[PDB]
């Protein structure tokens, strides 16, 4: 497992470091959105800043399932529940939870 | 049963009731050189207790805003101790290395540091900023011993390479909310069985903040990291005079 | 402790029920005697079209035959045998003066469908699995052989497609490039059954976007990615230009060939690759035609 | 996709809003073929 | 007892008097996926009744003029019935048929219909006339599902190949002083062990006129040609939410 | 070993760090319907996979002032997934649930709500206030299908019976200081094999505070309760068109 | 010649998991010796309701006990002994003037829900199957007893109700009828659990109809077409007026009963039948009050 | 933290059919990877410069 950039969104080269972790704070409503991405590995995108990501650069073909662990980094005494979700091929980004 | 844990070498104990089991860099504990793996055919010295042990050699202030710092390895540790001195005295040397990071917070503070252990750790300059310039890293910079050195480009590694990918090696992080300290077991990696231990660093030791330190304000501020390092089954041959470098 | 439909349910058969088997047919099938049979209710001549099955009424059953010994060979109409014979697919021109492909370099998209001969051969299966092997015989328009070397690299799909004949691609540290003087004799190289599918699909009666599928769009139906092989690239070795007018041919020989699906031959000429569109207006009859069915 | 399922809840004195770190691999039925070359990056200058 | 016939599936049962034996697409039973052949690593929904049976889609009209009519298939059922939202919800999908076509008339009428399976039926236009022009079968033509398709130029079914040799695919004539329906039974055919029903049709559903309807004025007029088929050894995998298109 | 729990089916995975146990509704896990209970003569569908899954249907907040909430069953999942479509295709439904309702907050906050399976849940109206007026509880209140509906007189569950007793259903609570979510698993239960997910309900999910939530201010003030229910054993009988109710 | 998925695939398991058994409970449990006990690591005492399990804590292990051999019986907790007692569920009145029901005839809904006392008890449970033993006592609105002659008949939904005195369907030809004199002790009689469903409903959450279910509609709601088990008819045996007022006075009695899930008792006070309303501005708490906890 | 990869099976994150993974993994060895002739090293040798 190797760093993805989910939050693949700055490049003020003064802020390149936080395209490694995506941020989750305290919600004020019902199932909002905190991110989203491409669930493809040789392509353009987060999948690029991970080790699999390169090596699929160095092979035209490939086959297998993929995991992706999430790491919490908040205080100890932050709760909370994300409901994480692979929409398989066809299923157009969601709309809602 | 996991989450406790006491490092014992030489004459000193670390305790620890957080940490998140032990890595052991790329599943090898650390043995002596083989009979036919050496070539050195003087008998060496394998001090044992006297080096072999944990030395607690710095302290870093964790910042919301710190970039984060390596330490060469080999390195490291000379001058300081009757380590030192052999490594100072002998030519060759050869040794693994238990390295225990600590930084504590409270339940109430936040943030994740990764450490890793990267082996031949190059360090490159930003090339005169257009990249014009054949710039080099100086002593003060490849070899900081103690007191590690800030990265600039953290991004990178101050080396052209994605720290996105760090963790290929040995690595561990401290998410403040689950642990206190990070403990990897690096072996003797070269592709030698012996080398100096003045001019060659086997690896670098990095500890860079991914996720932020951060905490409401009247918390303490001061979190600092503290290294501690204790070399295993270390080796020397090649006896002359002491040398610094 | 079950519920029986469920003991029966015969959901799950991964083996398919067959009804016929392959037999050895190393030669054609021999003629037994027959004789004459003055007989009611037997009727072999009798077939019935609709069912579907073509007529299995035998030479014996409709004259009084002899007995022939049939040893000739079926070998020929195998499919290697039939298939595995090289011919034209591609064709790359490197001219000096022009706005084809001057700059020396050329990417040719791995095509077959663009030489009528080769085409209507495979277009005669739906899907079809086999390795080949490419021939490239390059030399100037007038069929001149030069001292010029050339550089073929294949260029897989998602890798960097050569800009410029100094390109880095032409490093090809991974890809796979022939190095070749157009004074020795064709390059040839093996190539094996590289594809995401099973087998190669010459039709492929669908889109791959997945999208709305305007008109704009139309363009992708029939698009089938998993024919979609990439690109070979081929440059004169310089930084300079070429010095001669360059024609590369390729030639593709299919080999350990499996065919499935046969479908009707192609009726009509063609007129774009990958799309089987035909001239509206000029829609020739299959074949030749007569004054009368009564006059030969 | 990420949603909240319920919310990021905290007391008085915790930072209200911290960050998540994803990290990805493939699992032991991955598999790949065919090799080519990276297009991910190529080089500009000329390696002096 | 070869000329009446009765096919039942799920909860529907098509009877017959006048059939011409069943036709099995490439003599081979409709099965499901063999473990070694799949290669989605989730666990299918074989609905089995609720999607394996009989549905009666569509009638046409057979005229003295009629030209010839196509249904591409994966697609045809979809939004119709339990099999529509599983082809819908269900990234992939996976299945054989049972396609029944059937029409009749007097004894004293008179007819031939083709009824063949073309498998990857791609469509094409007559590139503007002349041939000069690349144009391309909108949506409304390559996937007009239920309701068919009329064929403009059935000489070369549209698509530049004879129809004359239209009968190396699966099929069944409906003459009309022999029968009254054609059955084939195709079972699933791709390179694949599953697609998207959505985008892609595994094959056609050709009804041709060879021999042109006739019959002396008088006598009803309007012979319909109705289609009914059944999807056999249904299985979907990847569910997602409810997809159109 | 008891506090952490999983829960797999479908392709869908709850995760809980905090659970107390899960309940089994009256000691008995779903089963398919018998061959000597069952009077269905038609064999049913058991799509599996397709409709045994997690539907997270819905989230509420809690209000310091909060008076509770309920979920009429069977209906709460039509029109949602492919179970909806099952449920409203066929006349017969049958099929146990697995529901898992989930709130978290913070160490210091605090509060527990009740969370209850009734069968049979019926509604009562207040008859007008005095009593004289024979009301009734409208198709929006007694058949709210996800959204569900808020209690008016949670003291009587709106059907005048205590709550006070309402443990005696299958429940489990959602305290604060101890979990952060409920877990049950209830079995078919009807006096019939089966009967029309559409307008009959199984039983109601109960969702009420009886100890207020409390927080001292500062403290993120929304606190959402997410119900998530997973049907289990589904069969399907009785298949006709589509219907809504 | 499986896909495994399908040999595993335990769909179809008519049986149920169980978890708990049920054992003999002839006495009151028996309370055996305990000591002291001071040790760290088991704690009987706490528990966590959250689970949502009784506690399960002894006697024994919260205070040291004596040995007591419990030799109660629980033979008349059972379900025969609890709701074996007949009880009033049905009142009819045939007075001699009035708008009730003169012409000397009554049909009377058989709805065991319409008095307090015994609709409490079963509502107990939401399912409950048995047999029950009818007995009808009538006599004239001063409890006097006179020479009058009636007719009981039971029904059936479905079977003709009748209109008058003198009505067709008093031949009652294949519905069950019953003639008694008022001066005869109270008819009596043994019915069957009649039902299409295997056990009576008590609560029905839903509609019977299946249509749209607008306002004038909801009037169905929690009616359950299992329960209504059709008409109980009565009528004076003649042509003439009675020439007495009568009343009769339906009393049922359950055996051979089995009941399941048990719901809370009824909190508040019933105003219709198969409706569980209740008054909205008079909802009165489950019990008494004192004026605060810390005092009796 | 561990530092370890999760170690989570599909099996136990779905509910999964059974599939015969007979894909190589030949290709993706070193000799494989590695063994591809590439440009390293050009060397010029004009007549005028
Ligand atoms: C050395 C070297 C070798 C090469 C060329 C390798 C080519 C391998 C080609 C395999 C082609 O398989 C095909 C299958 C289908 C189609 C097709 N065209 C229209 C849709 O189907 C074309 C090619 O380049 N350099
Ligand atoms: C002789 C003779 C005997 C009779 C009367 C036979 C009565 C049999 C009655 C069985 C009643 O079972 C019930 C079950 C449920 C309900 C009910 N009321 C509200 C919904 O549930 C009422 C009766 O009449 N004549």
């Amino acid at each position: 497992e190797t760093i993805l950039e989910v939050n693949n969104v700055p490049t003020n080269a003064t802020s390149l470091m936080e395209r490694l972790r995506f941020p989750v704070s305290a919600q004020a409503g019902k199932g909002e959105l905190c991110a989203v991405f491409r669930a493809d590995p040789g392509r353009d995108g987060p999948w690029q800043s991970t080790m699999l990501g390169q090596l699929c650069g160095y092979y035209t073909q490939w086959s297998g399932s993929l995991e992706v662990t999430f790491m919490f980094t908040g205080s100890f005494m932050a709760t909370g529940k994300m409901l994480i979700a692979y929409t398989p091929p066809g299923g157009p980004l969601p709309k809602d939870r | 049963s996991d989450r406790v844990a006491q490092l014992t070498i030489g004459n000193s104990t670390i305790t620890t009731q957080e940490a998140a089991n032990i890595i052991v860099g790329y599943g090898e504990w650390p043995s002596y050189c083989s009979d036919d793996d050496a070539t050195a055919v003087d008998k060496p010295t394998r001090p044992d207790v006297s080096v072999n042990r944990f030395y607690t050699l710095d302290t870093k202030l964790w910042e919301k805003s710190s970039k984060g710092w390596y330490w060469k390895f080999p390195d490291v540790l000379t001058e300081t101790g009757v380590f030192g001195q052999n490594a100072q005295f002998h030519y060759l040397y050869r040794s693994g290395f238990c390295i225990h990071v600590q930084c504590n917070a409270s339940k109430f503070h936040q943030g994740a540091l990764l450490v890793a252990i990267l082996p031949e750790y190059v360090i490159g300059t930003v090339a005169g900023g257009t990249g014009t310039e054949d710039s080099h890293p100086p002593y003060k910079q490849t070899q900081p011993g103690a007191d590690g050195f800030e990265l600039q480009h953290p991004y990178v590694l101050d080396a052209g390479i994605p720290i996105s990918q760090l963790t290929v090696c040995p690595h561990q992080w401290i998410n403040l909310r689950t642990n206190n300290c990070a403990t990897i077991i690096v072996p003797y990696m070269n592709t030698l069985p012996f080398d100096s231990a003045l001019n060659h660093c086997n690896f670098g030791l990095l500890v860079v903040p991914i996720s932020p330190l951060d905490f409401d304000q009247g918390a303490t501020p001061v979190i600092p990291i503290t290294i501690t390092l204790a070399p295993m089954c270390s080796e020397f041959a090649g006896l002359r005079q002491a040398v610094t470098q | 402790d079950r519920v029986a439909d469920v003991i029966e349910s015969s959901i799950g058969d991964s083996v398919s029920r067959a009804l016929t088997q392959a037999l050895p047919a190393p030669t054609g099938q021999n003629t037994q005697v027959s004789s004459h049979r003055l007989d009611t209710g037997e009727v072999p001549a009798l077939q019935a079209a609709e069912i579907g099955a073509s007529s299995n009424t035998s030479d014996e059953s409709m004259i009084e035959t002899r007995c022939v010994l049939n040893s000739h060979s079926t070998a020929e109409t195998t499919l290697d045998s039939f298939f595995s014979r090289a011919g034209l697919v591609g064709e790359i021109d490197l001219p000096l003066e022009g706005t084809t492909n001057p700059n020396g370099y050329a990417n040719w998209d791995i095509d077959i469908t663009g030489y009528a001969q080769m085409r209507r051969k495979v277009e005669l299966f739906t899907y079809m699995r086999f390795d080949a092997e490419f021939t490239f015989v390059a030399c100037t328009p007038t069929g001149q052989v030069v001292p010029q070397l050339l550089q073929y690299m294949f260029v897989p799909p998602g890798a960097p497609k050569p800009e410029s004949r100094e390109s880095l691609a032409w490093q090809t540290a991974t890809n796979p490039s022939v190095f070749v003087k157009l004074t020795d004799p064709p390059a040839q190289v093996s190539v094996p059954f590289m594809s995401p599918a099973s087998a190669y699909q010459w039709f492929y009666d669908g889109y791959p976007t997945f999208g709305e599928h305007k008109q704009e769009k139309d363009l992708e139906y029939g698009a089938c990615p998993n024919n979609m092989m990439g690109t070979f690239s081929v440059r004169n070795v310089g930084s300079s230009k070429s010095k001669y007018p360059l024609v590369v041919r390729i030639y593709m020989r299919m080999k350990h060939v499996r065919a499935w699906i046969p479908r009707p031959m192609r009726n009509q000429n063609y007129l774009f690759k990958a799309n089987p569109n035909y001239a509206g207006n000029s829609i020739k009859p299959t074949g030749t035609s007569r004054t009368a069915i009564t006059t030969l | 996709s990420i949603w909240y399922q319920t919310n990021y809840v905290v007391p008085i004195g915790a930072p209200n809003t911290a960050y998540i770190i994803a990290l990805a691999a493939a699992q032991k039925n991955f598999t790949m073929k065919l090799c080519k070359d990276t297009s991910h990056i190529l080089q500009t200058a000329s390696i002096q």
